């Protein structure tokens, strides 16, 4: 496919896979509340 | 599957997903914003 083929795995480091985990959630954060932010701003603008 | 290696690369997809359906949201959200400045 594009991701949970075993050749992924075979492919990377190990550790590298633990790392790309933990960097990858904070990012979701941060992108959902950009999304809410401009929601807001928009009425901000409005008033 | 059969690594917890591929638990996690399929989640990455569900992510990559994540990032596009946020993207088209906060674009039209965003065009609405240029007729109010």
């Amino acid at each position: 496919e594009q991701d949970g083929i075993g050749e992924e795995v075979l492919k990377m480091s190990t550790e590298e896979i633990v790392q790309r985990t933990r960097l990858l959630d904070s990012e979701i954060k941060i992108m959902k509340s950009e999304v809410l932010r401009v929601t807001h701003e928009l009425q901000a603008m409005k008033d | 599957m059969a690594d917890p290696r591929d638990k996690a690369l399929q989640d990455y997809r569900k992510k990559l997903l994540e990032h596009k359906e946020i993207d088209g949201r906060l674009k039209e959200l965003r065009e609405q914003l240029k007729e109010l400045t």
